[PDB]
RNA sequence: UCGAAGGUGGGAUCGGCGAUUGGGACGAAGUCGUAACAAGGUAGCCGUACCGGAAGGUGCGGCUGGAUCA
RNA sequence: AUCAGCUUGUUGGUGGGGUGAUGGCCUACCAAGGCGACGACGGGUAGCCGGCCUGAGAGGGUGACCGGCCACACUGGGACUGAGAUACGGCCCAGACUCCUACGGGAGGCAGCAGUGGGGAAUAUUGCACAAUGGGCGCAAGCCUGAUGCAGCGACGCCGCGUGAGGGAUGACGGCCUUCGGGUUGUAAACCUCUUUCAGCACAGACGAAGCGCAAGUGACGGUAUGUGCAGAAGAAGGACCGGCCAACUACGUGCCAGCAGCCGCGGUAAUACGUAGGGUCCGAGCGUUGUCCGGAAUUACUGGGCGUAAAGAGCUCGUAGGUGGUUUGUCGCGUUGUUCGUGAAAACUCACAGCUUAACUGUGGGCGUGCGGGCGAUACGGGCAGACUAGAGUACUGCAGGGGAGACUGGAAUUCCUGGUGUAGCGGUGGAAUGCGCAGAUAUCAGGAGGAACACCGGUGGCGAAGGCGGGUCUCUGGGCAGUAACUGACGCUGAGGAGCGAAAGCGUGGGGAGCGAACAGGAUUAGAUACCCUGGUAGUCCACGCCGUAAACGGUGGGUACUAGGUGUGGGUUUCCUUGGGAUCCGUGCCGUAGCUAACGCAUUAAGUACCCCGCCUGGGGAGUACGGCCGCAAGG
């Protein structure tokens, strides 16, 4: 179809990836 | 689809989709009103809407709209909030009854007459 | 469609034969972007018919509303369509499909009334039916439900035609209640016809 | 309208041990002989 | 190969839709009875049973009208494996208001809807043809 | 012998509140850029990795939902 | 199943015990089962039903009145009495609470009918009778009965009746519009006759009682219902709405304000959409709003939907339960079907009829009670059992094609470095340049050496593999496919929830290897500024061995199987009839064009998205979000 749907989805995915970069450490230690 | 697949598991309805969380499945709830501030709607409709957030007896914190020209209610009035729908300010879906326990009916209202609670001329 | 009531001292309004039943179903202004703006035109879906059960379907394109209605009248005039009945009912339950238009046309006992939505109600009120029971499933439109209703009336056939296809002596094609309804409807055709001769 | 094949693990009572696994036994309803042993079997048809 | 009769009526809808003169089939008992019913109601013209690779075969010639137009205006298998549709005597489902017929295989053999009505027996449907 | 309540004990599980913090939705109007839509001015997108104030950029493989045609 | 295992009187046996009665109900011993993806054990909510509401029906919602069952009686245990016990107005104990006490100790129990406080948007009188019907005791009279019969209260609901009728003008007064002519309110009003139900005031006054009673009386409702009288239009209309859907429009007043709105949307000084007025429309003792449910919604599609691109085909296979099953003979009668018996209380529902001034309402008689059990009958189809068959499926035999896979050994061209020649000032790079390598001997060329990776040409719309994927050569081991004959087996088939296995690239672990390319990382340039493209360098990586991970636009965006449905032309594998390599015919493969048919359209179109059957996956507006919480796998990234 259009690539707009694909790109909205991918924006969400990207943002999430970044959010796991920055909290990586914090999730390990707060979880442990 | 492949009717044994429906014998296994399938074909249930979706979700009740409850409209109002006032509580209990009750039509109107009296409430203590607080902070009667006036707001700004969405972009095609610009005005100042006269809302008041109300703590329903049902312990929940909601924000109701006050229909009519003006509101008799000040801070700490016992307003009787029914459920409605105002599109125009987001998150305000309740309307305060006018002509009720505390908030008096709309004065010189002569045509609408059941809503806005104006009693008949003597 | 306004300002039609008029008295003219001119040559003629040209009122004449074929006083048929004519129904205008819908009109939606159809726009077209060209260089510097929009060009508005008009579409009128015109149903014509007589109370025998002959139906037309016309589709008028013009940039005036009575012009589009008149062109739909002439186009349905050019293209009629025969519908077979029993009395004033329909023969048997059908489903018609015009690519998304689903319409179920089911017969009923007489007196019930034409129960259908407005497009199918138009095509059946122009026609020779008075008591059938339809429904418009899918496509939620006027053009596809009119054209789907006419395709549904193309899936109709006589009891006799069915008997002929199978080379069987009727009785042997219908069941008996519907043959009795043939006797009732042809009997009232005889009563109103012989009252028509005198 | 699907004709469902269903199973029913009943429990049953052999005094003489005439049946074994895989057999085609009959059944008949009795008095409640213990906590869910409510069947006794007479005229076992086929053995394995 | 999962349903025999669906391949039978399927082959009659394809050979009927594509303007064919005859059709060839693996002969069986139930297809012979359905072919005999569609003989007796006149939806097909006649069938003949051949001997062939290993087994017998069913060659049905189809009955057309005053031009190329068709007598069987459809088939639809209803008593299909997985939802075999049963019918009490109260209603042998009427088909196309009665103009179509319903091949119903009662305990007396294979009948039509009308024969299942008058003789007072029901117990199946099979495909019904109009 | 059994035994309700009571007492001691360590857990399951359902929630309420919590300084601070993550993101989310809406707001107009603000600041910064201009990533995408035309070959959108480096074709776009998928997976993954790395990096970057942000949109993003690059690598490796893939894909036409790509273009003009050497 | 974001709850997968639970159970030790737990599963069965024997001897006792207990009970009105069978029994892990209980007990001693012995045996060791039992229950679970047809959801066990846990969690959440819930009295169940005749019914009620909605609906064309199928179904959805609900369990108020009336009726039938069940459970409980301040909270939690226990027995006793008795024909019979959750013993509401019994007992015993322990609690929590209210109250009396001379402090030693007692008393309580509206979830009976009234009634009070509280909670709440909200739900009635501390009524009168046992006259009727039911119940108890009594030989009977009779006594008891907040069951019941009635009454009060609330438009809380359903139905019926009233607020007058007939006459009445080229259409008054007043009102508001106006094109300044008039037009509307309006036959409506005033007036003129007439009639009075229902309220009002009078007098008469029930049936309910073929009852009870041996007493003479007896109706709570009741001086009610209802009669017959009297006076007189006499005492009696309101609410919503008039942009669109959706019956019904004009003026005045504010002009992005004040407000409206079910959605679409109306307000920026000429709004039929806001407020007021006229007028209209729709209902009417009511009319609007809010809430809750069904409907429309075929919008969870059994009846009755879908999955190339709109939401939707698991990355791909193998296979457990399951679902489904070619040809044919027999038998059983489990599914199916026919018929009769029993039952589905009454009420309701539907049809007819009777009763109340009518109706709601009530009663009588049918039907309904879509079901279930028993007896008797049928055997086509499904199934079970016992057989038979060769077309599906698999095997043998003869060939044939192939970058199918793994292991091992080896080949040359090219790039880079190295040593040595020959030989000099530039080379490299770009849109144009500069960092850079050079002048210590570079680039260039010749000879030799090292080492790694990738395989030019053949080679493409071509082959093989289940899908990823697979191309230097040779050898070794091994997998699948196709055709031909029909030798064998004789339905062994299909699919496949969970499950195991394979699964590009990137990434991960340990150990090697490291030429070229190269994220990150530098400098140069461009630019307003480049954390970018372009340039020069460059580490992990790319490579091999052994494992992880499990993802992709893993795409034909098309699950697997099967049968059929006009053709035309390429090319890949193999059999055969004819000309004699050419053509035909055939089985399997892969492309391009094309009818019918299909589709929302583009398109598909014998390699279907066509016509049908079988099984699986999956979808239910967009965001929030393939995210949180929880669990599982993983070294981590993460899935």
């Amino acid at each position: 179809g259009s690539v707009i749907k694909k790109r909205r989805k991918r924006m969400s995915k990207k943002k999430h990836r970044k959010l796991l970069r920055r909290t990586r450490v914090q999730r390990r230690k707060l979880g442990k | 689809p492949t009717i044994q697949q429906l014998v296994r598991k399938g074909r249930r309805d979706k979700i009740a989709k409850v409209k109002t969380a006032a509580l209990k499945g009750s039509p109107q709830r009296r409430g203590v009103c607080t902070r009667v501030y006036t707001t700004t709607p969405k972009k095609p409709n610009s005005a100042l809407r006269k809302v008041a957030r109300v703590k329903l007896t049902s312990q929940v914190e909601v924000t109701a709209y006050i229909p009519g020209e003006g509101h008799n209610l000040q801070e700490h009035s016992m307003v009787l909030v029914r459920g409605g729908r105002v599109k125009d300010l987001p998150g305000v879906r309740y309307k305060i009854i006018r002509g009720s326990l505390d908030t008096q009916g709309v004065k010189n209202r002569k045509q609408a007459r059941s809503r806005y609670g104006a009693k008949k001329e003597k | 469609r306004g300002r039609r009531d008029d008295r003219g001292g001119r040559g003629r309004d040209g009122g004449d034969k074929s006083n048929y039943i004519e129904r205008v179903v819908s009109i939606n202004r159809v726009s077209k972007v060209v260089k510097g703006g929009r060009r508005f035109s008009f579409t009128a879906l015109v149903i014509v018919g007589d109370g025998k059960g002959m139906v037309g379907v016309g589709y008028g394109k013009a940039k005036e509303v009575p012009a589009a209605i008149a062109k739909g009248v002439e186009e349905a005039r050019k293209n009629f369509f025969r519908v077979p009945l029993i009395g004033s009912t329909i023969t048997h339950p059908v489903q018609g499909e015009a690519a998304a238009g689903v319409v179920m046309l089911r017969p009923a006992s007489p007196g019930t009334g034409v129960i259908a939505g407005g497009a199918a109600r138009a095509v059946l009120e122009c026609a020779g039916v008075h008591d059938i029971l339809a429904k418009s499933l899918g496509s939620d439109n006027a053009i596809n439900v009119v054209h789907a209703t006419v395709a549904a009336l193309k899936l109709l056939q006589r009891p006799e035609e069915v008997a002929a296809r199978r080379g069987l002596p009727i009785e042997d094609v219908a069941p008996a209640g519907m043959l009795k309804a043939r006797r009732e409807s042809e009997a009232l055709a005889a009563a109103a016809a012989r009252e028509g001769s005198a | 309208g699907k004709i469902i094949r269903t199973t029913k693990k009943v429990k049953a009572h052999d005094e003489n041990g005439e049946a074994g696994i895989g057999d085609r036994v009959s059944l008949m309803e009795t008095r409640p002989l213990s906590a869910t042993k409510r069947w006794r079997l007479v005229e076992i048809l086929e053995k394995a | 190969m999962t349903d025999p009769i669906a391949d039978f009526l399927t082959r009659l809808r394809n050979a009927n839709s594509a303007y064919h003169d005859e059709v060839t089939l693996p002969h069986s008992k139930l297809k012979a009875n359905i072919a005999e019913i569609l003989k007796r109601e006149g939806y097909i013209s006649d069938y003949r049973t051949e001997d062939a690779r290993v087994g017998k075969s069913l060659v049905v010639q189809l009955k057309y009208g005053p031009s190329r137009e068709r007598s069987i205006a459809g088939l639809r298998r209803v008593s299909k494996p997985g939802l075999r549709v049963y019918a009490k005597s109260t209603n042998l489902p009427r088909v196309l208001g009665g103009l179509g017929v319903a091949i119903i295989s009662t305990s007396s053999g294979l009948l039509t809807d009308r024969q299942a009505a008058r003789q007072g027996v029901g117990g199946e449907v099979l495909a019904y043809v109009w």
